[PDB]
RNA sequence: CCAACUUCUUAGAGGGACAAGUGGCGUUCAGCCACCCGAGAUUGAGCAAUAACAGGUCUGUGAUGCCCUUAGAUGUCCGGGGCUGCACGCGCGCUACACUGACUGGCUCAGCGUGUGCCUACCCUACGCCGGCAGGCGCGGGUAACCCGUUGAACCCCAUUCGUGAUGGGGAUCGGGGAUUGCAAUUAUUCCCCAUGAACGAGGAAUUCCCAGUAAGUGCGGGUCAUAAGCUUGCGUUGAUUAAG
RNA sequence: UUAAAGGAAUUGACGGAAGGGCACCACCAGGAGUGGAGCCUGCGGCUUAAUUUGACCAACACGGGAAACCUCACCCGGCC
C-alpha cells in the first residue's frame, strides 16, 4: 500500500536532476527546498515527493543510477577520455600467431617484415560440442 | 431515488453555517462608515440595537 | 463527559501524568525519568491517550459494519 | 442532430477550453431512443476538482415527436488567476521552476557597497 | 505400543497448506538433536521458532 | 477596573507522517517485513471511467410523444366504505424462553441534534399548585454555545426479595374503567390503571451479516408527526471470543 | 426440396480447460444470529361492491407507502 505512483516519481526525477547541488540526505530540509523551489498544490503529496526525493539522495550517492545531474556525468568524461595509458595494450612487439595465419600474410608479403614468433595449434580437432541433451 | 426501486442508497446533504461575534463601545453614527465598506455577498452582518 | 468506565480510566490516566508535568517543571527531569521508567513497562496507556473513537453508522445496516440480512427467495 | 453538436463543440473548444463533452439523448432517426456523444479534450470526473473545473448544464428539447435531453459540461483552464478559470491549480501535477544559470561561482573578489 | 510423546521445536514454515488457508507446515526439530528433523503440519497460529507437542512421532506431511 | 489566564470548551490559521530512521529480504530495482521515536506507521467516508441493461420510475414534476376519456365526464368536490378483510405460504424485524436473571430500593456517567410556521392552524419546555397514573390549570423562558439543559439516558454499579416450577421467567390474548389529539376514535389512534396470564425450555434441512472501539448488548435524537415507531437514519455508552505489394 | 451449406482467420461471451491473482455481498477459525414460538409490518393466495396499484443478487419496514377523514387511484351515492 505504500508504491509511489507515476506523478510523485516523475515530479521528484525532475527536482533531483534540476535542484542536486540545493538537496541532502535529510527529510525535513528537503522537504523545505521543494516546498520553496516547487508549487506543490497540498501538504499531502509535498512531502510525499520529498520522500522519494530522500529516497534518490542515497540511492544516487552510492553509484550512477539514471542520473543526468552534472557532477555524476562529468565524472564518467574522466573515464570515457581519461585513462589512456603511456604504454599500449597493441605495441607489445612480441605477439603470437599460427602456421596457417602466418601463410594469409606471406602472400601479403610480410613475412619478413614482421617479427611474429609463432605457435602451434594443439592438434586435435575437438571442438563441436557434443550433441543431444546429454 | 424517485421510486422504490434501488438497492437501499442514501444521499446526505449538509449545510454548515458559521457565525461570529465582535463587541465595541462605538458611537451608533460611525457604525455605517464600518458597515459601507464591504459588498461580500456571501455574509449576512447584523448590528444591535443601540439601548444595550 | 464519556460512561461510568470511561471516566475512570480518564482520570486515572489524568492524575498519572499530573505529577509528571508536576515535577518536570518545579524539580528535575532525574525524578520524571526514573518515574516514567515505572509508568511505561507496565502498561504505557497512562500517560498517552487512547486514539480509536466513534467510528460512524452507515446507510445499510444497524451498525457502522454489519448489514440488514439479505434475502433471496 | 450532427451538424448541431459539431457547431458547439468547435465553439466551446476554439474559445479556449481544457477540454468538453457534450451527450444529447432521445428520439432520433428511428423509434428506439438511443444517445449520440461528442468527447474532446481531456476531462475529469471523480474528486472535487471536478466540482468548478467543470460546469454541467442538463436541457430540455421539446421536439414534435419525443423530448431530446442535452447535457453539456466543460472542463475549465487553470492559466486567467481570474475571471475565466478558477485558481487552486488541479491537484495532480507539479510546477518546477527552472533555476538560472549560476554565473560567478568562482575565486573570491570583494566589493564595498 | 506407546510412543513417548515428544516435545519439537519448530524451524522454518513452509507456508500454508490444506485446500482452504488453514493448516501450515513446520518442519520440526525433536528436541534431543536438530540434526533429526521431520517435516509435519500444525493448525493454528504457528509463531515460528516455537515449541510444539506430538502425541504422534511420525507418520507423514501433506504429500500425495 | 471592587483579577489575571486559556489547561479543559469553542473554532481559525499553521504544523505533523513521508515507509522518513535502524536491521533483515529482494535483480540490493520497485518494494516487503520487523523495531525505534511518535498522538498516529492502513480512521471512516464522499465523489468515481468506457460501453451498456428493452433494470425501475408516465403514481414525484406546468419534463413529455402518441393513444383513451372530456359534462350521466377517467376533471373536481362531498358523505360513507375499503386499501387493516383470513383454512394457508414466504420475507425484513420486535420480545422472549430466565439465577451471567427477574423484581424492589439505592447510587451514578452521554454524544449527535431539534425547537413559535409567508400560505400554516399546530414549537421545545422550566417552575408552582391540583391527581395514584395518564394528564389538567397557573406563571415564565427560548428564533437558541443565552431557555428547556451542567441534556441527572439506559445498560451497568451497590443492597433486597425470589429460588429450577412454564416460577415472581415470558406478556400474547381479553373484560371493565380513566384521560389526551381530532370535525369524527366503532374495525379497539395513542396513553394510563386493575384484572385475565397463551405458546415459548434455545430452535431440523437451510441461510445471513461481520475482523476492532469491530460484532453484540444498551438507551438517545432526526425523519414520518394534529395523534403517534416494533421502521429507517444518526448518535453516544459497555465492549469482546476468532498496407508501400 | 432449399438460400444457403461450407473454409480460414478476428473480437467477444462461455467451458464440470489450464496457469497467475483477489473479495467475510466467498470460504476457513469463530461470533451474533435468522429459520422453531408469540406479536409487528410488507408480498402471494383466498374472500370481497372494493379489498387501488407499482416492483418478483439488482421485488417483499420498498415506492421515504406509520391510510382513522384528507392523502385516494378503488367501491356505493350526490353535487359542481
Ligand atoms: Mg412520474
Ligand atoms: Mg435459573
Amino acid at each position: 500500500g505504500r508504491v509511489r505512483t507515476k506523478t510523485v516519481k516523475k515530479a521528484a526525477r525532475v527536482i533531483i536532476e534540476k535542484y542536486y547541488t540545493r538537496l541532502g540526505n535529510d527529510f525535513h530540509t528537503n522537504k523545505r527546498v521543494c516546498e520553496e523551489i516547487a508549487i506543490i498544490p497540498s501538504k499531502k503529496l509535498r512531502n510525499k515527493i520529498a520522500g522519494y526525493v530522500t529516497h534518490l539522495m542515497k540511492r544516487i550517492q552510492r553509484g550512477p543510477v539514471r542520473g543526468i545531474s552534472i557532477k555524476l556525468q562529468e565524472e564518467e568524461r574522466e573515464r570515457r577520455d581519461n585513462y589512456v595509458p603511456e604504454v599500449s595494450a597493441l605495441d607489445q612487439e612480441i605477439i603470437e600467431v599460427d602456421p596457417d595465419t602466418k601463410e594469409m600474410l606471406k602472400l601479403l608479403d610480410f613475412g619478413s617484415l614482421s617479427n611474429l614468433q609463432v605457435t602451434q595449434p594443439t592438434v586435435g580437432m575437438n571442438f563441436k560440442t557434443p550433441r543431444g541433451p546429454v | 431515488t424517485p421510486c422504490g426501486e434501488g438497492s437501499k442508497t442514501w444521499d446526505r446533504f449538509q449545510m454548515r453555517i458559521h457565525k461570529r461575534l465582535i463587541d465595541l463601545h462605538s458611537p451608533s453614527e460611525i457604525v455605517k462608515q464600518i458597515t459601507s465598506i464591504s459588498i461580500e455577498p456571501g455574509v449576512e452582518v447584523e448590528v444591535t440595537i443601540a439601548d444595550a | 463527559g464519556g460512561g461510568h468506565v470511561a471516566q475512570i480510566y480518564a482520570i486515572r490516566q489524568s492524575i498519572s501524568k499530573a505529577l509528571v508535568a508536576y515535577y518536570q517543571k518545579y524539580v528535575d527531569e532525574a525524578s520524571k525519568k526514573e518515574i516514567k521508567d515505572i509508568l511505561i513497562q507496565y502498561d504505557r496507556t497512562l500517560l498517552v491517550a487512547d486514539p480509536r473513537r466513534c467510528e460512524s453508522k452507515k446507510f445499510g445496516g444497524p451498525g457502522a459494519r454489519a448489514r440488514y440480512q439479505k434475502s433471496y427467495r | 442532430v450532427r451538424r448541431a453538436c459539431y457547431g458547439v463543440l468547435r465553439f466551446i473548444m476554439e474559445s479556449g477550453a481544457k477540454g468538453c463533452e457534450v451527450v444529447v439523448s432521445g428520439k432520433l432517426r428511428g423509434q428506439r431512443a438511443k444517445s449520440m456523444k461528442f468527447v474532446d479534450g481531456l476531462m475529469i470526473h471523480s474528486g472535487d476538482p471536478v466540482n468548478y473545473y467543470v460546469d454541467t448544464a442538463v436541457r430540455h428539447v421539446l421536439l414534435r415527436q419525443g423530448v431530446l435531453g442535452i447535457k453539456v459540461k466543460i472542463m475549465l483552464p487553470w492559466d486567467p488567476t481570474g475571471k475565466i478559470g478558477p485558481k487552486k491549480p488541479l491537484p495532480d501535477h507539479v510546477s518546477i521552476v527552472e533555476p538560472k544559470d549560476e554565473i560567478l561561482p568562482t575565486t573570491p573578489i570583494s566589493e564595498q557597497k | 505400543r506407546v510412543q513417548p510423546i515428544k516435545l519439537a521445536r519448530v524451524t522454518k514454515v513452509l507456508g500454508r497448506t490444506g485446500s482452504q488457508g488453514q493448516c501450515t507446515q513446520v518442519r520440526v526439530e525433536f528436541m534431543d538433536d536438530t540434526s533429526r528433523s521431520i517435516i509435519r503440519n500444525v493448525k493454528g497460529p504457528v509463531r515460528e521458532g516455537d515449541v510444539l507437542t506430538l502425541l504422534e512421532s511420525e507418520r507423514e506431511a501433506r504429500r500425495l
